């Protein structure tokens, strides 16, 4: 059972119907994150979509994404025994930093873009992309960002796409979503969109208190990257950033196009010489009587 | 102006001598480290109102065109003479009537300058017109004349 195979340790966090423990597996010491769901208290509804989420989770396999190892069920408690990670989620980070580097940026929504492709390679749509559901491995300054919180998540058959509901967070929702037409793997490129800008300045593209107005503005694509804190960044970001945030899905640029963009993978001169034929002269005799007249002069106070 | 080219280079070489930082002033200190460096003992006094003789526009430091004014001074025949008697003196330390190579690279040290022993061999060739290696007090006059 869960106890012969895992010591559990401090409780890390809280979430629906369950906490999160450290815990580490007993013949081994690695460490990881158990997230330890009540079962007891979950509608059967509520337990099909456990079930969803943890198929998704265990079909992907990839750097940037948080992986599930274990998936253990138990009378009234179930067990996802995912990666341990301590550096807080992206959007923190952001908070602290207020924003982004261009190069630190680029590098942070390069590794986003990897894992929504390798979702998307996969036949799942996240639908919840946001900095709160990244979360930074650990506290370098390098680590990797890592896609979580699949409860959303959404298994579809190729480029098909429908009416799979309204779902997802209000800012980073996309038109075709709000307008509550057919949708599909262009809705988690959109929201990569809404995250790139807030790298890069630390505020979103839409944003209103009142929510009808917040969706009035996605939908017509009303947002501009206004002076002065739009200045001094590169027309290459906020063009790819255009490119996200097109209204028309079709259009939207995809996570393996946007890959190849040159602000996130080109980001790393010969003049003719001319011949030496020999070495300039030493001038002897200009050497010798320059010397001579310094001393002429150097003797004129012994004299004089 | 009244002066050729080589004239001038000459004593442009002269100049970089004095102006040791390569700033295109003599300072005062400058000055001094030359004269004693020559076996000159001025006082801090001679040195400063040696500056000042020459300081046309009274800045504290020698330029190039108040070094060259200075020596386009026509001075009198006699004084010229004093000092290439002088000068030659300077360079022949053992007081043989003879420069050798030898004390032509002392006096070149002695100024900061760094020179092979070929090119002390051939400034000494330069004047030497006998040939006998060394430069006496005739072929240094002619030298300068
Ligand atoms: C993504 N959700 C927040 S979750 O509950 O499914 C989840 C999934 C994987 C996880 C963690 C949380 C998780 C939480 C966590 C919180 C804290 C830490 N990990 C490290 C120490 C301070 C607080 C972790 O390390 N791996
Ligand atoms: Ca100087
Ligand atoms: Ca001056
Ligand atoms: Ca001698
Ligand atoms: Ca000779």
């Amino acid at each position: 059972s869960m106890t012969d195979e895992y010591q559990l340790f401090e409780e890390l966090g809280k979430g629906a119907f369950s906490v999160v423990r450290r815990c580490m597996k007993i013949p081994t010491g690695q460490e990881y994150a158990a997230k330890i769901i009540n079962t007891k208290k979950l509608s059967a509804r509520d337990h099909q979509k456990l079930e969803r989420e943890a198929r998704i989770c265990r079909l992907l396999k990839h750097p940037n994404i948080v992986r599930l190892h274990d998936s253990i069920s138990e009378e009234g408690f179930h067990y996802l025994v995912f990666d341990l990670v301590t550096g807080g989620e992206l959007f923190e980070d952001i908070v602290a930093r207020e924003y982004y580097s261009e190069a630190d940026a680029s590098h942070c929504i390069q590794q986003i873009l990897e894992s929504v492709n390798h979702c998307h390679l996969n036949g799942i749509v996240h639908r919840d992309l946001k900095p709160e559901n990244l979360l930074l491995a650990s506290k370098s300054k390098g680590a990797a960002v890592k896609l979580a919180d699949f409860g959303l998540a959404i298994e579809v058959q190729g480029d098909q796409q429908a009416w799979f509901g309204f779902a997802g967070t209000p800012g980073y929702l996309s038109p075709e979503v709000l307008r509550k037409d057919p949708y599909g793997k262009p809705v988690d490129m959109w929201a990569c969109g809404v995250i790139l800008y807030i790298l890069l300045v630390g505020y979103p593209p839409f944003w209103d208190e009142d929510q009808h107005r917040l969706y009035q503005q996605i939908k017509a694509g009303a947002y501009d990257f206004p002076s002065p804190e739009w200045d001094t960044v590169t027309p290459e970001a906020k063009d790819l950033i255009n490119k996200m945030l097109t209204i028309n899905p079709a259009k939207r640029i995809t996570a393996s196009e946007a890959l190849k963009h040159p602000w996130i993978c080109q980001r790393s001169m010969m003049h003719r010489q001319e011949t030496v034929d020999c070495l300039k002269k030493f001038n002897a005799r200009r050497k010798l009587k320059g010397a001579i007249l310094t001393t002429m002069l150097a003797t004129r106070n012994f004299s004089a | 102006d009244q002066l050729t080219e080589e004239q001038i280079a000459e004593f442009k070489e002269a100049f970089s001598l004095f102006d040791k930082d390569g700033d295109g002033t003599i300072t005062t200190k400058e000055l001094g480290t030359v004269m004693r460096s020559l076996g000159q003992n001025p006082t801090e006094a001679e040195l400063q109102d040696m500056i000042n003789e020459v300081d046309a526009d009274g800045n504290g430091t020698i330029d190039f065109p108040e070094f060259l004014t200075m020596m386009a001074r026509k001075m009198k025949d006699t004084d010229s003479e004093e000092e290439i008697r002088e000068a030659f003196r300077v360079f022949d330390k053992d007081g043989n009537g003879y420069i050798s190579a030898a004390e032509l690279r002392h006096v070149m040290t002695n100024l900061g300058e760094k020179l092979t022993d070929e090119e002390v061999d051939e400034m000494i060739r330069e004047a030497d017109i006998d040939g006998d290696g060394q430069v006496n007090y005739e072929e240094f006059v002619q030298m300068m004349t």
